[PDB]
DNA sequence: ACGTGCT
DNA sequence: AGCTCGT
């Protein structure tokens, strides 16, 4: 996720 | 994560 | 027929 | 630790 907590995604 | 049909 | 991208 | 689709 994020970053932090990529996306989802990328 | 791929994409090859979708690409998310 | 395929896994992705930093805080 | 933290997630997501179909051409
Ligand atoms: C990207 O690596 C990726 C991996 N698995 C998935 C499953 C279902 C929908 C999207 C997905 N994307
Ligand atoms: C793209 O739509 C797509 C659909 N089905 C798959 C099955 C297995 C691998 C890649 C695929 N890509
Ligand atoms: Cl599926
Ligand atoms: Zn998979
Ligand atoms: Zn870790
Ligand atoms: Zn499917």
């Amino acid at each position: 996720t994020x970053p932090g907590v990529t996306x989802p995604g990328v | 994560x791929a994409x090859v049909x979708a690409x998310v």
